[PDB]
């Protein structure tokens, strides 16, 4: 059993879709509420997919503490009656356009969390039990591929109302026997969701933990990371078994003073540092994704981030990992010991620019740029050790 | 430019060397400063003042 | 040649300009990373104190007697006291131990990550196919200094055992209140009834030890650290010169 | 043209020589204390 | 006092394995020892490289590595 | 004989145990440490 | 040998500290060199500061022997025996 | 030769014995010879 354990939004998810070329899992930002997830082996015929759903129990709880927090004057009853659930509805997207956005303010990213757990009740209730958790498959669900399950629950009402995730997929990673668990994060809002990925952790099932560690973008070390690697190192069970990762490594590439700080603070506080690894899971996963495509789909630009490209006045948004491509290509440095000559030019699009480097350049550049972002070290380390 | 030279056309790939070194030893990445040595590179290929 | 010979001689008068400048910032407290380090040993001790005392137990002590004679298997209840002494003692002794383990090599890992930039130890590689002998000396006083320290924690420490005049304080907790218990009160040979007088020992132990570790931690420790480095890393830095 | 352009390669040289005296340092420690242990069989025996 | 009484026996036991351990020990030391030597090699090619390289217009010497020993 | 020895160590161990007449006051006090403590004893040394 | 000379080094930087004993007026005023300075010392030779010694050094016994006094009665013999008994008995376990 | 083993044990604890005895007979004083060196060393630095 590996664990993936850190704060909200720190990668884990990413990292492990990185860890297993494929885009399982959603990275969401204010949408991840308690969602744990399972990936396990599972031959080429018998890719499957297992969904529990939070009990009507849950849906009332989480909604009761999220009306709490934000002030709406309702009953408790309100998830089963309609019109309370459309007036809670109406008063959280309220709150949602006076603070101009869902995730511009924590009441904000609060307000649209209880939105989408009362939707996700409405549209799933045939799906959720009164007080037990109901499961179901994909057979059960009408879900024709992981593809279209991932997507699924890739949406916020459906991740809000979702309990637990078990896929299972074919990778040589998984033969072994390896069972990669990804726990909500540990700053979440919910204390509950919190104390589960805790105790998950604690738990002695936990064969192996991955500690997600967001330093490389933030600068220093968030009060829920420290204590979080506090217990880790006061639990002895696992204290052994723990390895640590920085994801978002790519912002410290072109930015040097939060990059002498992590090298500061990896040095003052880790001193064996054979279980601390460096990694960029969204451009490892991104490049590893992007080497699928070809010219006729703009290198995945049509096909993997056509989602992403789409504007709201036709223009054509910049992908993040276009534009992190080229920031890579341009400031990085990290091409600036090897053949390619990449030139980025002020002149052009990001997209148009990234489009333009890959067809002079190709796959090998993709290539440097994973073996940059590191993720095959980390993932050859942790088969080694187990 | 009037100092070009032949013998640092594999300069490159030798500095490429010794940084996937480093990386390659786990216990050494506490000291990891290669982007510093990456940007002194940067300055002394295709130079610019 | 006597180009090289000049500079050989520059080089040595810069290393142990270097080595004084660090090590008397150091002593100063301009050195903050070490500031740090000194306060966080303070606060570990006076925290170490203050839980051991609040969660002490008669029974353990009466324990540690009972290990310590073990012909008998009944222990009189003055032991209680004298192996309550021993046993925080000890263990403050340990925790002074590991954290003077902890703050030398830091700062002795602190001191070896700057030296390694400046042009004076740079320029030795140039001219030299080796680094001469700067490591090992390091190492080498990095032991001694571990050694002396550790000797003085120790040696400081086993004054505490002695008993002070504020352990004899009798407003606070006779030692008589034994009799109450011997009379007829404890009838059998257990322990159990002097489970009762906990607290008033815990507070005479409180009165009486406090003061030593203000006044060790306080006064001594932070002179004897600078001393110790003070008068072993010049000679040294001199032979290496 | 004369003054500046060494001067990138100084600096470059100046900044990497660190590493690669962490990288000789390490290889040569690890290098003696496997040679420190016996070779022969005879002498390796009575260690166990 | 009887258990440390008969580590004759003990020995007579363990002889019929000391060998072939024995053997996969110095087999193991040998390989890490020329696996290390194989990548100091490999770092002094790139060290003399790089230092022919600025001999050409400067005067610098990073570390090169010999007689370990 | 192995009986008797056992008998006498099981009843000759009681001794240790504080007795109400090691605690008579009049004869000697425990106190009287406190007089030699108090810079009498200029030292460790226990010959006050 | 070198935890004794550690220790014995140690303890000994402490008698520079100027103890109060070091500051008694009633024995030694430091002002005294201003009577010497105020035209009385008639160059930049230290000759006149010779009459003070006598004070001085009256004032050092005063200073100093309590701190001697105290470390070598109190603390040498308790730091030689713990020393002792310290370092010799694992040496004689691992000898055993 | 199980009565050679017996006899190792036996000198090991012995030797620990008599070193036990030793440093704690210098610790209470009764080391004649020792007593002398200390009040030398203590004569010596009142007089310096």
């Amino acid at each position: 059993e590996i664990v993936f354990a850190g704060a909200f939004s720190a990668g884990k998810s990413m990292l492990i879709n990185a860890l297993l070329e494929r885009e399982l899992l959603y990275s969401a930002e204010g949408h991840a509420t308690g969602t744990e997830c399972h990936i396990e082996y599972a031959n080429a015929n018998e890719e499957r997919v297992v969904l529990t759903f939070l009990s009507e129990a849950e849906i009332r709880q989480q909604a009761l503490i999220l009306a709490k927090y934000l002030n709406v004057n309702v009953g408790d009853l309100n998830i089963n009656q309609p019109e309370a659930v459309k007036v809670v509805s109406q008063y959280c997207q309220k709150i949602i356009a006076e603070e101009g956005g869902e995730n511009k303010s924590e009441r904000a990213k609060q307000a649209n969390a209880l939105h989408l757990l009362l939707i996700g009740f409405e549209q799933n209730r045939e799906r959720i039990n009164t007080v037990q958790n109901s499961t179901y498959s994909m057979d059960q669900l009408n879900f024709s591929s992981l593809a279209e399950a991932a997507g699924y629950a890739r949406r916020g009402a459906n991740s809000a109302v979702l309990k637990r995730l078990d896929y299972f997929c074919n990778h040589s990673l998984l033969k072994d026997g390896n069972v990669l668990v990804d726990l909500p994060g540990i700053d979440a809002p919910v204390k509950e969701d919190a104390e589960r990925a805790y105790r998950k952790i604690e738990s002695p099932d936990t064969s192996a933990v991955i500690c997600v560690l967001k330093p490389a973008a933030a600068g220093d070390m968030s009060a829920e990371e420290t204590q979080l690697l506090e217990r880790i190192s006061k639990n002895h069970g696992i204290r052994d078994r723990v390895f640590y990762v920085f994801n978002r490594i790519d912002d410290t590439w072109y930015n040097t003073q939060l990059r002498q700080r992590l090298e500061g603070l990896i040095q003052s506080q880790f001193r064996d540092n054979s279980r601390v690894y460096k990694t960029s899971g969204l451009l490892g996963f991104y490049g590893s994704q992007v080497k699928q495509t070809n010219s006729s789909t703009r290198f995945g630009l049509d096909s993997i981030f056509a989602t992403t490209i789409k504007g709201f006045d036709g223009e054509e948004e910049t992908p993040q990992f276009v534009s992190e491509f080229n920031n890579y290509c341009a400031n990085s440095g990290k091409l600036l010991s090897t053949a390619f000559r990449v030139s980025v030019n002020g002149y052009e699009t990001s997209n148009e620019n990234y489009v333009r480097i890959l067809s002079e350049w190709g796959i090998p550049l993709v290539d440097q740029l994973i073996h940059d972002s590191g993720i095959e070290s980390f993932r050859s380390g942790i088969g080694l050790y187990l | 430019m009037s100092k070009i030279a032949p013998q640092c056309q594999n300069l490159r790939e030798q500095v490429n060397q010794l940084i996937e070194l480093l990386r390659q030893e786990p216990t050494l990445r506490s000291q990891q400063d290669t982007s510093i040595v990456e940007t002194a590179l940067g300055k002394a290929l295709s130079p610019r003042f | 040649l006597t180009l090289l010979n000049q500079e050989m001689q520059n080089l040595g008068i810069e290393f142990k300009k270097y080595m004084s400048a660090q090590i008397n910032d150091v002593v100063i407290g301009n050195d903050r990373e070490f500031d740090q380090d000194f306060t966080k040993l303070k606060a570990r001790m006076v925290a170490r104190l203050d839980e051991l005392l609040k969660t002490f137990s008669v029974m353990n002590a009466y324990k540690r007697a009972t290990e310590s004679h073990p012909r008998n298997s009944t222990a009189p209840f003055i032991a209680v006291l004298v192996e309550a002494l021993y046993y925080l003692a000890n263990e403050l002794e340990d925790a002074f131990i590991e954290a003077i383990h902890e703050l030398v090599k830091n700062f002795f890992q602190r001191l070896g990550d700057r030296l390694r930039k400046v042009d004076c130890y740079h320029q030795v590689y140039r001219l030299v196919g080796n680094d001469g002998g700067i490591e090992q000396l390091l190492r080498r006083a990095e032991e001694d200094i571990t050694k002396a320290l550790v000797n003085e924690a120790r040696t400081e420490c086993d004054r505490y055992v002695r008993e002070s005049p504020r352990f004899y304080d009798e407003g606070t907790f006779s030692i008589y209140q034994f009799r109450q218990t011997l009379q007829q009160t404890s009838q059998g040979y257990d322990a159990q009834a002097i489970v009762e007088a906990e607290p008033a020992i815990k507070e005479l132990l409180k009165l009486d030890f406090e003061p030593k570790v203000f006044n060790t931690v306080r006064k001594n420790f932070r002179q004897t650290v600078n001393n110790t480095l003070k008068t072993h890393l010049l000679p040294m830095a001199e032979e290496q010169a | 043209a004369e003054e500046k352009y060494p001067e990138l390669f100084a600096t470059l040289a100046n900044d990497l020589q660190p590493l690669c005296i962490a990288l000789r340092q390490f290889y040569l420690e690890n290098y003696r204390q496997l040679d420190s242990q016996p070779r022969e069989i005879a002498a390796m025996k009575a260690q166990e | 006092q009887i258990i440390l009484e008969q580590y004759d026996v003990a020995r007579k036991y363990r002889e019929q394995t000391l060998e072939q351990d024995a053997e996969e020990k110095i087999a193991r030391n040998s390989r890490l020892q020329s696996e290390i030597k194989q990548k100091i090699d490999l770092y002094q090619t790139s060290i003399v490289s790089i230092n022919e390289c600025l001999k050409a217009m400067q005067i610098f010497e990073q570390l090169p590595v010999i007689t370990e020993s």
